[PDB]
Formats: C-alpha cells, structure tokens, sequence
DNA sequence: GCAGACACTACGAGTACATA
DNA sequence: TTTATGTACTCGTAGTGTCTGC
C-alpha cells in the first residue's frame, strides 16, 4: 500500500550510492566493517593505515537528518550481517543492559540459520542508535557501553548527535571516530530534482540553495517541507521562497562557541543591527546556553578589537566598563545560587553577565573563541587546596 | 446549588477549519491537509489562546468522523507522561490495527508537549521513526524549543502568530450575532485593546461585561477589567518630569494594590522590549531595576525603593 | 620538629612573657573556672591567639591539655556527597575548624556541638579561623551555644572579626590581641637565637627581620629558618632579606601594572592570576597585598593613590559578596589600569 | 476509673475495621456515645465517604458517660493495632477530656500486657448526617465475587461502569488495551445461601466509578462475606459491610458524564 | 527443517529447572557437555565455578523421573543464562524436556504438550 | 586439609541468613575444636561472634588453624543453590585461595560441585572483655522479635529496664508511647517457652532500633534468646546453637 | 498445613532543570 | 573538581501480601 507512507520512508535509499553527500563515511565505515574478521584473527594488535584492525567498535555522530541510520543499516545489511538495532524506547539501565545484550555480544543469531553464499549471516552487529538519549550517567549504561567495546565478540556501533558532552566523555579513543558532516547543495540538488520528478511539483533550480541553508542541510525536514508545500501549492520560485523561508526556519540551539561568536559580533549593537536582533533575541542567546555562557563571555572579552567605542573612550575604558558588569553579575550569580535560591534573576544575570559587557568590546576578534579556561584552572585549584588539608592533617 | 451556564470559551467553541480565523495560509494548509488526508507531523507553536488546540482537534475531527473515539490517542501534562507510561501507551497505540479509510492514518495528539521530559522525547523519536504509515503525530506547545531538535527534524514545524484586530472584531460580532446583547462600538474597542490578540481573553471580558452590567460599554468594561500593567508601566518608565512618574507610581500601582514584586518584573520586561530609546539607556536601565529587584527580593518591599529605582531611571535620562 | 616556630612555643600564662595586661586578664579569667564566659579573641594574625588559648586552657583545666589525638569522623550531606573532616580531640576540650567545603559546615559544626553537649564541669570548644563561617552556620551556633552553657563553653578564635555577625559577637566576650613590637620579636628572635647555634654578630639583622614580617611571629620565624638554614647557620650584616613567592610575584605584577597599561598585558595579569589562585591564596589578601603594593609605588600620584583605594574597597565589597574570586580581582585591574 | 472502657472480644476485629478503611481515609473522628463508637471521614479529595458504627453487642463491656470525639491518624492507629496479636484483648481507655487513649493488650494464657498509647488530634470537622434514603437498585453479593470482579476489570481501564437491568447486573470496563464485560444473575444457592446474590431493580442504574476508590471499597471485603450495594441515579452508592452489631458503609460518588 | 542432532537429552523439567536455577546463580553463561554417556553442566563465573554430574538411567516406580540419553557425536555447546531462566520458566507445561544438542545448530528444548509442544530455539553462543 | 562434612546445610545457611546484614567480610578463623569468627560493623557499634563446635558436624578434620576471609552474598547464593536431604561438605586445601563446597545428595542423580575465592580481609582484634553481666534474662526468641518491631515502629530508641522481676520494654516516639511488661512465667508442659529472669542489680539502657532491628535475624538458630545486661559493658545477646552459639555485642546508647 | 512464587505498593538514591 | 534547595523522574531495591501445590 503506497501513496500513503511519507515522502521521508518511500524514498529512502535502498543501495549504498544513494546515500547523497559524506562518500568518505561510508565508505569508511564499510571499510572497516568489511575487514574485521581478519583484525579478529589479528586479536585487534595490528591496524593499516586507516586503524581499522585496533578499533573494535565504530561510533556515528553528526546532525540530525544526514543518514547516519540509513547509511549503518544499508552497510550492515548489504554485507551479509544480521541487523540488532538497539534504541531508548527500551531501557538500557545497569541492570536491563546487563540483562539485554551482554548475552549476545558473544553469542550468533538463530535466525541466520533459516535465512540461509553468506559468510556472516550467522553473526550480529550491534546498531545502538539514541546512545546521547541515555541521560543516566553514573550507573546509567555508558560505563556498560564503555565494557562492551572493551569487549565484544560482533561489531558494534553508536549513533549520536555530538560528542561535546560530559556525558560522553568514556568514549575518548576507545572507539572509532567516523563523523558525518553536512552534505553538498549538488547531491541534495540532484536528489531533490528526482523526488520533483517523481512527485509532479515545481522546484526551481535556484530557490533550493536557500532550502537547504534555512534547513541547516536536515534532508528530513527539506523533504517534509516540499511535501507540506506542494500539497496546497507545487510550485515555487523567488515570489514564495522568502515566506517560506521564514516559517520554516530550523532556529538551532547554538553552539556555546556559537553564542559567544554572535555576542561578540559589532554589528547587532549598531542602529540597523538592534533593531533586527533586538534585546530579548540577546537575552534568549543567552537563556540558549545560560551555564556556560556567563564564562565564555568573559574569557574572551578583552580580545576583541573594538568597534562600539564611545568617542574620546579608550578600549582599555571600555574593557573595565565591562569588566565592572562581570564583577556586578557575579554577585546576582551568587545570590542565585545560594540558600535562598532566587531562581527569578536570570534575566537580570543575562543582561549583566552576558549583554552588557558584550556591549562594549564588540568588533572583529584578535584570534578564535577561546574555550572557558576557568574550569581547568579550577579543577587545578581544587587539588591544590585538597593537597593542602591533606599535608595540614598530616603535619598536626 | 444553583446551575452553571456553559461558558462562551466552549460554548462557541469551532468545530470546523472553516470557523477558526485567524492565519490565513495556515488554516487552508490545514484544510488542504483534510481535504487530502495525507497528514504529516506536525508541531503547531504560537502564543497563548490564539486558537493551537482547536484547531488540531478540528483537523482530527474532520480526518476521523467516524473513529475519533477510536483512532485518535490524546494525552496532556494531566496524564502521566513519563517514559514507562509513554512506551507503553504510546507503542500499544501505534500498533493498534484499526482499518482506517485509505488516506486516514491514526492521529496521537500531544497537548503542552513543551513541558515533556526529554527522555520521552527521545523514546518518542524512535516510535516515530518505526510507526509512520499508519499513525502520525501531533503536538501543540507554547514555546518550541523545549523539543529537542530531532522530533523537529521528523517533523512539520507550522507556527501561528498573533491575530490582528479585525479577525478578534470579526469573531466577536459573530458571537453577537450567535447571542442577542447590547453593545457600543466604544466597549468592543476597548475589549479588543484589552486582549491584546488573545481571542480566549477578549472573549472572557465580554462574558464578564455582559454578565455583569448586560451593555457593552468602555466604562463597563474598564470596571470589569482594569488597564493591563504593562501599558501603565510603559507610560510610568517612558515619561520624563520625574515628579510626573513619581505620581503615575503612587497613583496606578501604589493605590491600586499592585506588589513591588509585580511592579519591578513588568519594568524589567517593558525595559527588555521597550524600543522607542536606543540600546545603551536600555541596558543601563535594566541595571538600574535590577539593582531595584535584588534590594527588593532580599526583603525590603517599600514604596520608597521603587521611587528611588525612578529618580536613578530618571537622573540617566537626563544624562546627569 | 625540625621547624624552631612549633617547639618553641610556650606552654604556660607564666611563660608569656608578651602583654603583661593581655596576660593579667587571661590570669583574672583563670582565677574562677566555675564563672567563665564564651570568649572571642580577635586581632592581627600570626601575633599567638592560640598560643593564649592553649596557655588560658592549661590554666584552667590542668595538664594534658597539650595531648591531642586525631580522631577522624564522617558527615552525611545532600546526594551522594561525602564528607570526611577529622576533629582535632583532646581530654577536657575539643577543637574543630571550617576545613570542609565551604557552603555546606552547617551540618558538622551543629552535630559536633550537639554530641560534645551531650558528654572542670564543662569541656571547652576551640573554633580556628572562625572569620570564614558561613553567616547560616552562625546563625546555627547562636542557640546552640546559648542554649547549653553548664556543659560547653566556646572559646572562638578569628581574625578581622566583621564578618562575624552581631548576636555571636553579643554573647561572645570579646579579647583583643595586638600584634608583637618591634621589641619583643627583636626580644623572642634573641631568646631563640641564643638556644640555638647561629653565627650572629649584629642585633641590626633581627631588626631587620621584626621590620620585615609587619608584627608577624610565625612569619618571622620561618624566615629566620629559612635564611639560616642558608646562610649556614652564620647570618650576615648584609644579608638580603628573603619573601615568600606569592609576595614576589605579586611585587612583580604590581610592576607590570605600573610599567604598561595594555590589553595583552591584561590577558597576561589574567594568567598570573589563575595561577596565585590555584596556588591556594585567597582572595581578599591577594587584592589587600596588591592594592598595598600598588600604593606604595612612588611613581604614582595621590590622585590615583586615592581612585586605587577607592576601587580597591569597592571591588574588596564585591570579593566579599562574590564566589568566583576572579573577575573582582581581573575587574580590580581593569580600573586600576585605567585610572593609571 | 476512666470514663471510656471499651474492651474488644477477639481483638482482631478492631484491627479488621481500621484497616478496612485505613488506605482510603487518612484523618477520622470517633463519636463514642452510649450507644456505640461511630465514626465518619471523607477523604482528602472529597469522593468517598466512610460511616462507620459498632454496637454494644461487639463489646464484652462498654461504658461511656459522656459524648466523646476522638480525632485520630489512621496510619498510626494501624500501626498500634498492628503491635499485638489476635489471641490478646484489646481496650480503648480515655479519661475526661482526653489527650490520647490507652490500648491493653491482654491475655490470660501468658502474662505480657502490653500497654500503648496514641496521641489524639482536633480535626474539627462536623460533617453531617447521611441525607440518602430511597435507592433505585438494592443489590447483594458475597464479598468475594465482588472483590475478584473489581480487581480483575480494574486492570482494564479506570473507569468501571456498573448496570443495573431485569435480573441483570453488568459490569463494562472498556479501556486502551481492550474492553470487559462481566454479566451475573441472581440465583438462590440453597446449599451456601452465603453464595446467593440478590437482586431488587426499582428503576434503570447506569453508573461508572473510579478504579482506584472502588478498590479501596473491595480491600474491606475481608471484613465481611457480603457487601450489598445499593445505587440510585443523582445519589452515591452504599455498599455496606454488615458487622455482628453494627456496618460499614461507604460512599462513592459516580463520576461525570458528558 | 528437520535435522538430525548429535544428542538428545530428556530429562524431568522440574530436576532441570532446579539443576540450571542453581548454576545461574554463579555464572551468567553454561557449559553444558555430552561426552561418554554423562552430562556434565558446568558454569564458571568471577565468583567461582560450579558443575553438575548426572547419570541416565530408568525409574521402574516412576518412569517420569528418568533420564535417557542417546549418543550419536559428542557435543561443545554454551549458553547464556537469562536465556535458559526464560526457556526454564515454561517448565510447568511438561513433566518432561526434550533437549537436542548439535555442534552446529541451534539448541531444541522441547516440552511435549498433551496435543502440541513449545520447542524453544537457543543460539549457542562462539566457540 | 579441612574437611567440614555437614549432616543438612540448612544449618549452616540459617546461621549465614542469621549474620547476612550484621556484617558483609567475615575472617573464618577455623581450629581443630571447631570454627569461630568475630566480626564488626561499619559503625564500631555492634559485634558479632559465631562459634559451633565439631558435635554439629557429622565429620571435621582440621589439623592446620587457616583464617579464611570469604564473603556473604556468594555464600548466600551458593547456599540458596542447597536444600534439604543433601550433605554440605566444606572441603579446604593446603593452601586454599578457593574454597570447595559440595552438595552430596543421599541419591546419585545429580552431585553439584562449587568454588569460591578467598578475598584479603585482616584479621580482626580479638578482644576477649567478658565483663560481669549484672541481670540476666531468656525469652522465647519469637517473643523478643515481636517485641522489638513492635516498638521499632512507634521509635527509633528502645528504653528496656529491669526492676521487681518485670522487663519493660518502653519506646517512646512521636505517634504515640508503647510499654510492654514481662513477667517471669514458668511452664510445665512446655518449658521451652518460659520467662526467667536473673535480677542481681536494676539496670536501665537504652539501644538504637535499628541494631535491635538487626540482631533478630539469628531468630531462626535458637527458639530462645539470653540476654545479659551490665550498665556499662555490652549488652550481650546469645543464641543458642546444638554445638555452640552465636552472640551479639551491642554498647548500650544513653 | 507450610514453603515457596508471584505481583504488588513502598522506600531509597541519583540525575536534571530552575523565565517565559 | 561549582554552584545548592526544592521538585520531578527514574530506577532498582526490599519487604509485603496473596495464590499453588507438595
Ligand atoms: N543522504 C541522504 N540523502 C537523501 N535522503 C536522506 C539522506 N540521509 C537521510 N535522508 C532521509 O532521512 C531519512 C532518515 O534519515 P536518518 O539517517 O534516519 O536520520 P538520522 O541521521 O538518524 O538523524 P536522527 O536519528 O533523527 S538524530 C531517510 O529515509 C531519507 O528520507
Ligand atoms: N481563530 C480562532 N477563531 C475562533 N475562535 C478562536 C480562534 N482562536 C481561538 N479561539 C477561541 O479561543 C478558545 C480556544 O483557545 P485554545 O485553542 O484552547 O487556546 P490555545 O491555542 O490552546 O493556547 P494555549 O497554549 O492552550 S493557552 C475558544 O473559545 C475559541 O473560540
Ligand atoms: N610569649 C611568647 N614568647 C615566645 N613566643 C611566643 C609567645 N607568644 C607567642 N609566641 C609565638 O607564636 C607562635 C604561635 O603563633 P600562633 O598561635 O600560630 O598565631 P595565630 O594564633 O595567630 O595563628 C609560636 O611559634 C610562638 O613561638
Ligand atoms: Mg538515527
Ligand atoms: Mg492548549
């Protein structure tokens, strides 16, 4: 029964060459699925060039909508495997995870047995997809997951968005580090003009570079959006191309490298800039990453070259007129997070950590955003201090 | 105990696409959608009362006449929406086999997902990804960025906005029309102006005007409903002549029994999208209140913070 | 122990030798244990609280008091975090000290009392560093210390006792301890330096180093050490006077500041920054110190002499109310750089 | 001499009766009179309510002199029931103007009286009489069947609707994962005439209640081997456990329909 | 398909279920081994290592109780032990489990139901 | 070269159950007259020693006195594994890093085999204070057990007293008060179940809920219970055994 | 009848967010 | 290694009570 499913399932890649943009993945990934056995008898000791033979497990990260799923299930179906895909739909607790798939990471399938030349129809890998869903932590799955690719007897491989978290960080170097990027405009081009043709609307060769960019290269929502477009109008041009761009922005949570990039940008404060981002789009710039942009405000706030310098104002002026507000939003910081726990000034702490001192350094940057230097040196600080109670405990 | 009359909000509450006004091209989407029945994901956001909820339970009610009590799952924040009871539920739906008609799928409708937990959310974008041709989704939250940003991608993302003044004038004169009342143009007005684009309010304010005076007058209805606290902030904050400000304070907040508490938040918000002054006297200006609002929430609420938080306000406006 | 600061120390009222009025009064206080007071002894630091303390205790209870065992015990606070602080016990008094994490010693110092309240009559409660309670555990200690009196008596030790709030201060008798002269540590170096072996020829060194440690006899005696263990345990006319790394590199940024007022040389104060305070100094001596090295610069005029100290307590106010102790300090700088 | 003496004969009756009610109703009130120890609570969200009355007959010995309220915490008062054992007495002691009451737990084959004590409480609620008397639907079956019909339709669904027909009695619990339908008739069983249900219809019932409260009816089902239920439209449902000198009876609110 | 395995072990469902209960309290996999007419379920774990010897043979009192066991290639097999829980758990239906083992194919643990039976397939896991 | 042949291993788990909460590592100093063990908990606060001599055991031989430290979850389970009708046999080597325990059932249709590892635990300090006890009392244990939940629930500390040959049991809390009296009943046809009581000295202390909580789980080794209170040295609970006996050191808390 | 085997409510501990 | 109460969620845990069958 056709006609009915939707436009993101029926034209779904079925073979590996439609699979549009980031080749160089897959064909990596395949590379590395398709010489295990050997790395195996190996006793994953001896690697090539690329370093397929040490990596026991492979892990998939990028944005959401590039084909990281379709592309790890047409390889592992492709190559004879049989598919154990793994989800959050089903708890991956210490105890469901220890109960769940430990047993089969050295086990073979049953239903290769039936289905059957295949050499590896009698074998499992193992497609963890939602592995950033698991938000348990300590004793959550990710420390389990960590024994796995210490130990598996099957291929084993996670999907996930990115790798900047906390959470994830176990995952160092012990797994593999194949990374999907955003595809090119030609194959998402070519692709599209397929699904037009197959579909009967009108897609100008021009308006779909303006698709793509407002989608941030999320191929899903590019074909839900021709498909919700084209049901009460198929064709577009330059008339609708800038209503639909505006209400069908993908208005991404940036990145904490991101805020601080926008923040610091000259061009938002000027006449023209407010009032296109206006204040309250600061504000929930901020609110976007409200814990570490406080700080990445201020290790980055004086190496920016000025170009909001009041007249006869000077730039080191200007820095300890910001410098001042840090100070100042420090304390509104503390109160926050203190006994009484006044939840209700983070917008004040907005405006007075991230807004204002933002306000008088901005302008192009000396280099690149410097990540939060505070949270190094205050590990540092803290096993100096706990140095010291231990030699003032021994000395008494 | 005496009996209730069903209240207006309900009472002419729509029943087909055609009946809700408001955004043009979403509402025949909408209808395009019916008319076809291929509905895809969708994830309606807007402000408050300007029709989100409605307008989705219109849509199901016209894609499932016949088998809405069947093939059309609806849960709220009410409901326990954790992850247990999500799987569960959520996956004995889309599993469900229901003969639905050719092009009608089975619709689970997600009220106020924006307060959805997020490893619901992710369980919900499995059940997605599996459950597509025979049930489709559709939620309806305030604000859309407490969705994660994959159930967006799977997704249709279709936002409303404010309605202008003529589509509130028109749906009010229809429910005149509906129910017989006296009204003065000057009294709809000033309900319009009180709403502020949320048809919900405008229609409770002449629920509340007709019931309590019976005429829908401008002085019926600023005794039922009062001026809202932004505009009085707005005229308080942007009026120069210090003393001017000092008597607006003491005059439509003080007497009025409005908390210092309320007074400095909605300074602070009017202050935060306040427009007609440039940036820096607003950034200063949010200082200024927020020194105010700290004084304030550690304990001392007294009227002569707030007129001290308007001389500081005003010796910025005059450049000292 | 190898370091001269520990075991020389006196263990009795007669043998302080230091204030004869400071002594007479602990004396006054001694002569009847059964009415004694909560004591609170306050001044500079470094000039011998505890060394009082300990004396008063012996005068007191008795001997033994010198006997301390270091008992170890355990806390249990929100979540999983543990806790571990030993208590410094002893027989017929117990000393505790704000050692753990700073938001949470509410919950030590209150169970602590609690149990010791509970088991001559009364054992004596010694509380170093007392300026660095949080104002809730304070408060905590208020009722608690007011409320058993028969059973436990507080002596408190702290210096710059305003951070200590009002009532504690109310129920507290209150002990003022002036720093040691120029004499009398010219007077106790002499003492220590004829027990011991050290080639000494000129009083005008000891001088030198009662001037150099600002009426500080901990100070003082490490510095002694220091440079005769140096200097061969011979001093020298000429000896060069020797300072602690963090006063040599914040002489150091002091000269930076003055030298150049520049962006880069802002990132670098920055850097060094980080640096002293992971190098376990707080805060409030770090901007005292630098604020006292600046000042002292005789290239400055006394306009910006006064705009530093103006800067200098406000941004002292901040630090007060702050917990990240480094933008105050980089914000410090700023307006210091800019007023220069 | 106290002037509250209540001695209980087989003291895990009283342990019955308080658990009886002890999950649904945490705060109650005991009127003791000279004619028994009434008691009557609504819970926390205003749906059910439990009258309760023991008569002199399930007393060895009972005096009271004069009207007394006993506001009582049932989770504690479970508890104190729960300190003790069937063969053991019990007795409620309270003196004038009581603060708490004195329970004995006594036996002659073994001297170890225990004696507790529980604190007392002002709830301060005056309530009022049961205002409920003509019923459409008198109905009564053993405490059993009724217990395993609720408890096997209320894993269905919440909502459990109970109708009344010509010598019909229908239970329908249609939920998400499926539906029920439980049909009984009445039949005299001559050889258990504890067994037989009985059926008295006036006027057509069609009325649905809550899962969770109807559970909490059922959980007194060890008190007593038959409940009979007595519904009427635009009234709440009386299903009454019958005692050997007093009842009870509770009172569900059926839920809206629209 | 049917195939022809290289043993068949029938024994009481109840003494099984006892015998791998007990073994799955000590480790999470089985070393179940057929060789000279004696089979010899085994576990090793980090806790310890345990091993179960029986002998077939025939109960004239109660033929039920018997074990019997035909001998046709010996066996190299393994098993997890939440598998065998799950497969044990359906126990009650047949006094009696019929237990195939070959080399190269999936376990068959049969329970002969009065007209039917529920024959479980279990993957042994790498040798 | 120790061979401990059980005659049911019901025994040995209902002494394991006895102590599975009391303590988790336990060092078994086993001798030629038998086996003890003496073991602390975390909190310094209760002390628990076992002791069964060779009268139990159908066989023992244990020429070289071998301290084993083995822990209690895996003896748990392996003793969950044995039931009725089958001989626990202890079987140790010369130098023991793993332990043997077989199961030998009267019939050879299934022998099980086990092991263990022998963790490193150090020895505990054998402190040997067997101070004078000044009142002396024996229960039922049953009796005791039920006493003390009873009370546990209404608080969390546990008065208990001895005057006039009357034991109360008083636990004051927040819900309310419970007392409890004793006397000391002797019978005649049943002479297990009786109260006698030993009152040289009035003694009042007071125990935390939770360690008198605990202490009940050796409730399955004696139907009686002897406790011994002296008002300053440990409480001193002793359950019988058909060897020996196990005990329970408790301070008292004021 | 007693001991298990189950499903059940309940308690404890850990992560996560906290203004639009 | 940070914030530092209160709330909500989620999990595994230990008791608690009820039904089967030796
Ligand atoms: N390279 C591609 N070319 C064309 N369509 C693609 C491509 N990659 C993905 N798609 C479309 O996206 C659908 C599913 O993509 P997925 O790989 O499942 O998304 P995803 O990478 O898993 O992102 P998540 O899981 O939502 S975070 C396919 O059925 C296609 O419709
Ligand atoms: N476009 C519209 N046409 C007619 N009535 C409308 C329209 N929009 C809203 N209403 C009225 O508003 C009420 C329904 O509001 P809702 O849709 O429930 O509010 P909402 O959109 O769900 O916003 P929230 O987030 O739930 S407060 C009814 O009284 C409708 O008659
Ligand atoms: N009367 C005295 N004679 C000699 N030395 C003294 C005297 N009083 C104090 N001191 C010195 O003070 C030092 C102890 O100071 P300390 O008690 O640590 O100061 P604080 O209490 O401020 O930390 C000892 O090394 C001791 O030599
Ligand atoms: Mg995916
Ligand atoms: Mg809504």
């Amino acid at each position: 029964r056709e006609e009915d499913k939707l436009w993101t399932v029926k034209y779904a890649p079925t073979n590996l060459q439609q699979v549009c943009g980031n080749k160089g993945s897959v064909m990596k990934l395949k590379n590395w699925l398709a010489n295990w056995e050997n790395s195996k008898k190996n006793s994953f000791k001896h690697a090539g060039k690329d370093g397929s033979g040490v990596f026991r497990a492979a892990m998939l990260y990028g944005p959401p909508g590039i084909g990281k799923t379709t592309a790890a299930h047409l390889v592992a179906q492709e190559l004879g495997y049989d598919i154990l895909e793994q989800n959050a739909s089903d708890v991956r607790s210490k105890t469901l995870l220890n109960a769940g798939v430990k047993n089969a990471l050295d086990n073979m399938s049953v239903v290769g047995y039936f289905k059957h030349q295949n050499l590896n129809g009698k074998h499992f890998v193992i497609i963890m997809d939602e592995v950033d869903g698991m938000s348990g932590g300590d004793r959550g799955g990710v420390g389990q997951l960590a024994q796995f690719c210490r130990k598996t007897s099957t291929p084993l491989i996670l999907i996930c968005n990115e790798r900047n978290l906390p959470k994830m960080r176990p995952f160092d170097r012990v797994c593999l580090d194949i990374q999907f990027r955003r595809p090119d405009a030609n194959s998402i081009k070519s692709r599209l003009m397929t699904i037009a043709i197959r579909e009967k609307f009108k897609l100008d060769p021009n308006v779909i570079d303006r698709l793509i960019q407002t989608t941030r290269g999320d191929i899903r929502q590019v074909i839900n959006l021709l498909s919700t477009i084209s049901t009460t109008t198929k064709t577009i041009n330059h008339e609708n191309i800038n209503e639909i761009s505006k209400a069908w922005e993908k208005n991404i949570a940036l990145k904490p490298f991101d805020i601080a990039h926008k923040m610091l940008d000259g061009q938002i404060y000027s006449d023209i800039g407010s009032r296109n981002f206006t204040l309250n789009d600061k504000i929930a710039l901020y609110f976007d990453d409200f814990d570490f942009t406080p700080l990445m405000i201020q290790e980055n706030y004086l190496s920016t070259r000025p170009s909001v310098l009041k007249p006869g104002q000077s730039h080191l002026e200007a820095v300890a007129e910001a410098a001042n507000c840090i100070s100042l939003g420090d304390i509104v910081e503390k109160k926050i997070r203190s006994s009484e726990q006044l939840w209700s000034l983070l917008p004040l702490h907005a405006v007075l950590s991230s807004v204002y001192p933002a306000s008088k350094v901005a302008g192009h940057m000396a280099g690149r955003i410097n990540f939060t230097a505070w949270l190094g040196q205050n590990s540092k600080s803290a096993k100096y201090y706990r140095l010291l109670q231990e030699i003032h405990y021994h000395t008494r | 105990t005496l009996s209730l009359q069903l209240p207006w909000v309900e009472k002419y509450r729509p029943q087909v696409l055609s009946d809700i006004v408001g955004n043009k091209e979403t509402i025949d989407r909408l209808q395009q959608i019916a008319k076809d029945g291929n509905m895809p994901h969708m994830i309606i956001s807007g402000m408050p009362g300007i029709g989100k909820t409605t307008s989705v339970h219109c849509l199901a009610h016209e894609l499932l006449g016949r088998s809405y009590a069947d093939g059309v799952l609806e849960l709220n924040a009410s409901d326990d929406r954790g992850i247990d009871v999500v799987r569960n539920q959520i996956k004995h739906f889309a599993q469900k086999k229901l003969h639905l008609p050719p092009g009608k799928h089975k619709i689970v409708i997600l009220d106020e997902a924006d307060s959805m937990t997020a490893g619901a959310q992710q369980a919900l974008r499995r059940t997605m990804e599996l459950y597509s041709n025979s049930t489709r989704f559709a939620f309806a939250c305030n604000q859309s960025n407490k969705i994660i940003e994959p159930l967006q991608s799977r997704c249709a993302i279709l936002r409303y906005s404010k309605l202008s003044d003529e589509d509130v004038l028109k749906r009010l004169l229809q429910i005149i029309k509906l129910e017989d009342v006296k009204y003065t143009n000057d009294g709809l007005e000033a309900i319009i102006f009180t709403a502020e684009g949320d048809m919900r309010q405008a229609i409770n304010n002449l629920q509340s005007t007709v019931a309590g005076h019976g005429l829908v007058n401008a002085d019926n209805v600023f005794k039922i409903v009062d001026s809202p606290h932004p505009l009085i902030v707005k005229k308080m904050l942007l009026a120069s002549n210090l003393e001017d400000s000092i008597q607006i304070l003491r005059t439509d907040l003080w007497k009025k029994g409005y908390s210092s508490i309320d007074i400095v938040t909605t300074s602070f918000r009017v202050t935060k999208n306040l427009a007609q002054v440039k940036e820096s006297v607003r950034l200063e200006m949010i200082k200024e209140i927020g020194l105010t609002h700290m004084r304030i929430l550690e304990g001392v609420g007294t009227y002569l913070q707030l007129a001290s938080m308007l001389a500081k306000i005003h010796k910025l406006n005059n450049k000292a | 122990m190898s370091l001269w600061v520990d075991k020389y120390r006196p263990k009795s009222l007669n043998a302080l030798s230091h204030n004869e009025e400071l002594t007479n009064f602990l004396k006054s206080l001694s002569d009847q244990p059964r009415d004694l007071p909560h004591l609170l002894l306050y001044g500079p630091n470094g000039t011998g609280k505890k060394t009082r303390c300990m004396a008063l205790l012996e005068s007191i209870f008795g001997p033994g008091v010198y006997r301390l065992k270091i008992d170890v015990r355990q806390f249990v606070t929100a979540s999983n975090r543990k806790l571990e602080l030993n208590v410094v016990s002893s027989p017929y008094h117990l000393e505790i000290t704000p050692s753990d994490m700073g938001n949470n010693d509410r919950i030590v110092i209150q169970e602590l009392l609690k149990e010791v309240a509970q088991m001559h009559r009364y054992k004596c409660v010694i509380i170093n560093e007392a300026n660095s309670l949080t104002k809730d555990a304070q408060a905590a200690l208020r009722r608690t210390m007011e409320k058993y009196s028969k059973n436990i008596r507080l002596i408190m030790v702290c210096d710059s006792m305003s951070p200590i709030i009002a009532p504690i201060k109310s129920r507290c008798l209150l002990i003022r301890c002036p720093a040691p002269s120029d004499s009398e540590i010219s007077t106790i170096l002499s003492d220590v330096v004829t027990n011991e072996r050290i080639q000494l020829e000129t009083k005008d060194i000891l001088k030198r180093i009662a001037q150099a440690s600002n009426g500080n006899l901990r100070v003082s005696l490490l510095m002694l050490e220091s440079m005769a263990l140096n200097n061969e345990l011979a001093l020298k006319s000429s000896s060069p006077i020797i300072k602690p790394d963090w006063i040599i590199v914040i002489h150091k940024l002091t000269r930076k500041i003055v030298k150049e007022r520049s962006v880069n040389s802002l990132i670098e104060c920055r850097a060094v920054l980080y640096d002293l305070l992971a190098h376990c100094i707080p805060a409030n001596i770090i901007l005292k110190e630098l604020t006292f090295s600046l000042l002292d610069v005789e290239t400055l005029n006394t306009t910006n002499k006064s705009s530093i100290i103006e800067y200098s307590s406000v941004f002292d106010e901040r630090l007060s109310l702050g917990n990240k102790a480094i933008f105050h300090l980089e914000g410090f700088i700023a307006k210091v750089m800019c007023c220069l | 001499a106290s002037m509250l003496e209540a001695k209980f004969e087989e003291a895990s009756l009283f342990k019955r009766i308080i658990d009886g009610f002890k999950d649904c109703v945490q705060l109650v009130n005991f009127q003791c009179k000279e004619d028994g120890i009434i008691a009557q609570a609504v819970d926390d969200s205003r749906v059910l309510l439990v009258s309760l009355e023991i008569g002199v007959e399930a007393f060895q010995e009972y005096r009271c002199d004069h009207p007394v309220t006993l506001g009582m915490d049932l989770t504690s008062l479970s508890k104190i029931l729960r300190c003790g054992n069937n063969t053991d007495t019990l007795t409620l002691i309270a003196d004038n103007t009581p603060d708490s009451i004195i329970l004995l737990f006594e036996d002659t084959k073994k001297d170890r009286i225990a004696e507790y004590s529980l604190k007392l409480m002002d709830i301060d609620a005056d309530f009022l009489k049961i205002e409920e008397l003509q019923y459409d639907s008198t109905l009564s079956l053993p405490s059993s069947e009724f217990s395993k019909i609720v408890r096997d339709l209320s894993q269905l669904s919440d909502s459990i609707n109970i109708m009344i027909t010509k010598e019909t009695i229908k239970f329908v619990a249609d939920g998400d994962i499926g539906s029920g339908s439980v049909i009984i008739k009445p039949f005299v069983d001559m050889e258990h005439p504890e067994t037989s249900i009985k059926l008295e219809m006036d006027q057509p019932v069609d009325l649905t209640f809550g899962a969770k409260y109807l559970l909490d009816i059922i959980k007194g089902s060890s008190l007593s081997d038959r409940v009979g239920i007595r519904l009427s439209s635009e009234a709440p449902a009386l299903f009454q456990f019958d005692l050997k000198s007093g009842f009870l009876q509770f009172f569900l609110a059926p839920k809206f329909n629209d």
